[PDB]
RNA sequence: CAAGCUUGAGUCUCGUAGAGGGGGGUAGAAUUCCAGGUGUAGCGGUGAAAUGCGUAGAGAUCUGGAGGAAUACCGGUGGCGAAGGCGGCCCCCUGGACGAAGACUGACGCUCAGGUGCGAAAGCGUGGGGAGCAAACAGGAUUAGAUACCCUGGUAGUCCACGCCGUAAACGAUGUCGACUUGGAGGUUGUGCCCUUGAGGCGUGGCUUCCGGAGCUAACGCGUUAAGUCGACCGCCUGGGGA
C-alpha cells in the first residue's frame, strides 16, 4: 500500500518536510519498507532525501541530540 | 549547462546580509551566460538541531544552470564566507522552475 | 556459439520424443531439410514443412507409436570437432540393420543402405534407431 | 561516455550516408575517439582500474574491426588507419 | 500515505471502535477497520486472564468488537488497539 | 463447439466477481455449517452466524438466495469470503440513497457514544458514529427513554473508514 | 525514547508507556548487538540463516497444516 | 576463392535502476584523551575473584577543545561488479548492465596453451597517521600444569600515499559460449496496452530466491540459473601415504 506509486511521484523531495515526518521515528530513525509499505525503489529515494534533510537540519538525527 | 540546485544556510545575525550575498551569486551565474530559474529566500529558520552552537537559521534555495567552473567558484566562496555555515550544492536533471512545498 | 546446426536438430528432435511434442519447429537448412526428408522416407517422423522467405523456418511434425516415441535412438556420429568418413564397404548398421545411418555422400545425402546399393561412401551425419 | 554531439559528428565524418552510424570504419573512429577521450583520466586516476577494463575491452573491439577490414577490404583500412594515425 | 499523515482522529487516549478482526496469531487478533490500518489487541488485555488465554478460544473470527486505541505510533504503524476495557 | 465458447463468455457476462449477484441456492443445512452455490468451482462452507437475523434462530431454508463474496480464490479447497458482508454493500446503497433527496430514513436508536459520537444500529447491524451526530443539538439521548426510537439523519460519516454518527429525535430538523 | 508524564497521570502508567518506547525503539537490542564484535561473515551467516528459518517457518509448516493432526 | 543475406556479433537514438570504480569535500552519533566545573568513595571486572584505576578526588555528572576510525535507522536470501569486492551525504572524472522502438554494419563470431592484466586477509618496503580494536608481550585468574580459553593492560598491525606480495573453504567446493526440454510461489528492475472507474487488469523483456516434474545421479541431491538433452573450445584427475 504505497503513497509514492499512487500519488504517482517523479521524484521524493527533501524539502517536503511534512511527508518525509511520516516516515521518520518519534527516535528519528527511518521507518522500515514492511511496516510503511512502500515499494522498494521508492523506498531507497525517501531515505536519500531523508539524509539530505538530516544535513540540512531540516530533520533532527535523533530526538536526544542537541 | 548543467542544472543545479543550491540551498544555503546563512548565520541569523548576518539575516540584513542576504539578499546582497543573493544578489552577487546571482551576477556570478548571469556572468557566465548561466540562467537562474527559481530562487526562494526562505528566511528565518528553526534548526532541528544546533550548528555551531545556534538554534536558527536563514534558509536560501537556488535553482541554477551554468557551468560547472562557476559552481565550482560559487562553492569556494561558500567555504570561505563565514556568514554562510552550510552550503548544499546538488545536481538535477531538469531545471525545475515550480515552487518549493515549504514556500507553499 | 552455434557450431553444429545439424547436431542441434538431432537434439530438438530427441527432446520433442522425450517431452511427447508434436511438431518441432527451428531454422531451416538445405543439409537440415535433406535430412529431414531421409527421416520422413525413413518413417521416423510423419512430415517436415518449411515455412519462409527470409529466415526460413523447418517444422517437423513428431511420430508416436504407441504412447512411446519413434526415434528410440539419433546420434550425430560426424561433427565439427572430429569428422568420419566411411568407404561403402566400412558404411556401418544401426541396431543390426533395424535402424539407419544418414550419410551423406557425392550423389545426396541418403541412409547407409542406399549408398550401398549405389556403392559409395561418404561423411556420416547421424545414426537414428 | 562520449557525449551526444561529438558521436554524430564523428558517424558524420567517417559514415558515407551520416544516417549510417554503425559502418565499420564508422565505427572503429568512435572508440578511437573514446579512448583518446579515457587517456586524459587514466593519467590522472591510474589506480582506477575497473573503468579500465572497459576501456581495455573497447581497445580490443577496436583491434577485432581493424582486423576485419583488413582481411574484407585492404584499401579502406588503409586510408582509415591514415586519418585516425593508428599505428597499426 | 492515506490513514498516517493525519492520524489524529481516533488518537487522544481512549476513543473506542467498532472493529471486525482478521486474524489471530496465537499472539494477537488483528482487529482493522479504519480505512486501512493495523490494529492488534495482542494478547495481554482481551479478558481478565493474562496468559492462559489462547485468542481463538475467548472472542472470535471475523467479528466487529469494542476496540480502542490505547496507544499510536504514526511513524512505525503500530496503532496498539485492547479490549479489557 | 463455439457454443462452448459463447457458453463461456455467456457465462461471464451472467456472474460477476463480488458479492452481487443473489445466486447461491442453500442446497445443505446443519448445525453449524450452511452451504450454497453460485456457480463457483466449489460449495462455500458457511458459517451459521452469518445468516441468523437478530434474535439469534436461522431464516432461510432450503433454496434460499444470498450472494456471497469474491476475489479471493482457493485456500487448499473450497470458494468464498462470507455473504455477511454482501449485506454491507446493500447497507452503503440504503446510506447512498440519502444523497438523492438530501435524507436517508430509517429508525435510528442511540444510547451511548464508545468513542464520542452514539451508537447507531441499522437492522441487525449496528454502527459507531461520532459525538455530534447522534443528536440535532445538545438535546443528549440520556435523557431519553432508553434505546428509543427515532431513525438516524446523518451528521458526519469518514468515507473511508466506515464510521457513521446519525441525528437521533427531533424529525421536524 | 523521550517522554513526559501527563498532567494527573499515574506513574506507574507513565513508566509502562517509557517501557514500550524503548522496545519500539530497540535500543536494549541495539545496545547487545554492539557489545562486541561480530565480523563480517558471522553476520552474513546470521542474517542468511534466519532468512532461511523464516522461509521454513513459513511454507513447510503451512503443507503440513493442510493435512489434520488426528 | 568470388559475390550475397540478417536470425549471431556489434554501432547509433531516448530513457532506466544501481554500496560499480577513481578523486575531492562535508555531516552527525559514539569511543578515547586534554582543560575546567559539580561531587564523594568507590569504580571496574568475573562463574567467582584478583591484577588494574581511585581521597594526589576515580567512577558518575555537566561545559569546552583535540584527534582518528567507522558510517546506526534505511537494509531486504535487496542492488551493482569478471572475480576479489563495494554501504552516511554532496560534487567532479569514469566503466558496465537493462529496456523501448526504429536505423545501420553484414559473420566482424565462440573458445584459448603460452602471454598480459586485475586479485580478500595477513605480510613486506619508504613516508605519514594512530581514536577504537589487538597478534606479540606483561600481570591476575582457572588448572595437576594452562607457554590457552576468562580478566586488566598492551606493541606491531588495522587507517592514508606510492610500490611489492599473488595466495584463501579466492566455494555454487559446479570452466566459458550457444541451442533445446513440463510447472508453481516470490523478489527486483524496465516496458506495451487497458475505463489506472483504485492500492489494480492483461501481457512482454532483464537479473534474481525458494519448491518441485521428466530426466539425470552412488546416493545425497540437481532440476529452464541442470548436476537434464546436445555441440564448440579449453583446464584438470588416474589408489592411500611419502608430498
Amino acid at each position: 500500500f504505497c503513497r509514492f506509486t499512487a500519488e504517482g511521484v517523479q521524484e521524493i523531495d527533501y524539502k517536503d518536510i511534512a511527508t518525509l515526518k511520516n516516515y521518520i521515528t518519534e527516535s528519528g530513525k527511518i521507518v522500515p519498507s514492511r511496516i510503511t509499505g512502500t515499494r522498494a525503489k521508492y523506498q531507497r529515494q525517501l531515505a536519500r532525501a531523508i539524509k539530505r534533510a538530516r544535513y540540512l537540519s531540516l530533520l533532527p538525527y535523533t530526538d536526544r541530540h542537541q | 549547462m548543467r542544472h543545479y540546485e543550491i540551498v544555503f544556510m546563512v548565520h541569523p545575525d548576518q539575516s540584513e546580509q542576504v539578499p546582497g550575498m543573493i544578489e552577487r551569486y546571482t551576477a556570478a551565474i548571469t556572468g557566465a551566460e548561466g540562467k537562474i530559474h527559481r530562487l526562494e529566500d526562505w528566511g528565518r529558520r528553526q534548526l532541528a538541531y544546533p550548528i555551531n552552537k545556534l538554534h536558527k537559521a536563514h534558509y536560501v534555495l537556488m535553482n541554477v544552470e551554468a557551468p560547472q567552473e562557476v559552481i565550482d567558484e560559487l562553492e569556494t566562496t561558500f567555504r570561505f564566507n563565514d556568514a554562510v555555515i552550510r552550503s548544499m550544492v546538488m545536481r538535477t536533471k531538469h531545471a525545475v522552475t515550480e515552487a518549493s512545498p515549504m514556500v507553499k | 556459439s552455434m557450431q553444429d546446426p545439424i547436431a542441434d536438430m538431432l537434439t530438438r528432435i530427441r527432446n520433442g520424443q522425450a517431452a511427447n511434442k508434436a511438431a518441432v519447429t527451428m531454422p531451416s537448412s538445405k543439409l537440415k531439410v535433406a535430412i529431414a526428408n531421409v527421416l520422413k522416407e525413413e518413417g521416423f517422423i510423419e512430415d517436415f514443412k518449411v515455412e519462409g522467405d527470409t529466415k526460413p523456418e523447418l517444422e517437423l511434425t513428431l511420430k508416436y507409436f504407441q504412447g512411446k516415441a519413434v526415434v528410440e535412438s539419433i546420434q550425430r556420429v560426424s561433427r565439427p570437432g572430429l569428422r568420419i568418413y566411411k568407404r561403402k564397404d566400412e558404411l556401418p548398421k544401426v541396431m543390426a540393420g533395424l535402424g539407419i545411418a544418414v550419410v551423406s555422400t557425392s550423389k545426396g545425402v541418403m541412409t547407409d543402405r542406399a549408398a550401398r546399393q549405389a556403392g559409395l561412401g561418404g561423411e556420416i551425419i547421424c545414426y537414428v534407431a | 561516455s562520449l557525449s551526444t554531439e561529438a558521436t554524430a559528428k564523428i558517424v558524420s565524418e567517417f559514415g558515407r550516408d551520416a544516417n549510417d552510424t554503425g559502418s565499420t570504419e564508422v565505427q572503429v573512429a568512435l572508440l578511437t575517439a573514446q579512448i583518446n577521450h579515457l587517456q586524459g583520466h587514466f593519467a590522472e586516476h591510474k589506480k582506477d582500474h575497473h573503468s579500465r577494463r572497459g576501456l581495455l575491452r573497447m581497445v580490443s573491439q577496436r583491434r577485432k574491426l581493424l582486423d576485419y577490414l583488413k582481411r574484407k577490404d585492404v584499401a579502406r583500412y588503409t586510408q582509415l588507419i591514415e586519418r585516425l594515425g593508428l599505428r597499426r | 500515505e492515506d490513514p498516517w499523515v493525519a492520524i489524529a482522529k481516533r488518537y487522544p487516549e481512549g476513543t473506542k471502535l467498532t472493529g471486525r478482526v482478521t486474524n489471530l496469531t496465537d499472539y494477537g487478533c488483528f482487529v482493522e477497520i479504519e480505512e486501512g490500518v493495523e490494529g492488534l489487541v495482542h494478547v495481554s488485555e482481551m479478558d481478565w486472564t493474562n496468559k492462559n488465554i489462547h485468542p481463538s478460544k475467548v472472542v472470535n473470527v471475523g467479528d466487529v468488537v469494542e476496540v480502542m486505541v490505547l496507544d499510536i505510533d504514526e511513524e512505525r504503524r503500530r496503532i496498539s488497539l485492547g479490549l479489557k476495557q | 463447439e463455439s457454443f462452448a465458447q459463447l457458453f463461456e463468455e455467456s457465462l461471464k457476462e451472467i456472474e460477476t466477481r463480488p458479492g452481487s449477484i443473489v445466486r447461491g441456492v442453500v442446497v445443505a443445512i446443519d448445525k453449524d455449517v450452511v452451504l450454497v452455490d453460485a456457480g463457483l468451482k466449489s460449495e462455500s462452507a458457511i458459517p451459521a452466524e452469518q445468516f441468523k437475523n437478530a434474535q439469534g434462530e436461522l431464516e432461510i431454508q432450503v433454496g434460499d438466495e444470498v450472494d456471497v463474496a469474491l476475489d479471493a480464490v482457493e485456500d487448499g479447497f473450497g470458494e468464498t469470503l462470507l455473504s455477511r458482508e454482501k449485506a454491507k454493500r446493500h447497507e452503503a446503497w440504503i446510506t447512498l440513497e440519502k444523497a438523492y433527496e438530501d435524507a436517508e430514513t430509517v429508525t435510528g436508536v442511540i444510547n451511548g457514544k464508545v468513542k464520542g459520537g452514539f451508537t447507531v444500529e441499522l437492522n441487525g447491524i449496528r454502527a459507531f458514529l461520532p459525538g455530534s451526530l447522534v443528536d440535532v443539538r445538545p438535546v443528549r439521548d440520556t435523557l431519553h427513554l432508553e434505546g428509543k426510537e427515532l431513525e438516524f439523519k446523518v451528521i458526519k460519516l469518514d468515507q473511508k473508514r466506515n464510521n457513521v454518527v446519525v441525528s437521533r429525535r427531533a424529525v421536524i430538523e | 525514547p523521550v517522554i513526559k508524564v501527563r498532567e494527573n497521570e499515574p506513574f506507574d502508567v507513565a513508566l509502562r508507556r517509557f517501557k514500550r518506547s524503548c522496545e519500539k525503539a530497540g535500543v536494549l537490542a541495539e545496545v547487545r548487538r554492539r557489545e562486541f564484535y561480530e565480523k563480517p561473515t558471522t553476520e552474513r551467516k546470521r542474517a542468511k540463516a534466519s532468512a532461511v528459518k523464516r522461509h521454513a517457518k513459513k511454507l513447510a509448516r503451512e503443507n503440513a497444516r493442510r493435512t489434520r493432526l488426528y
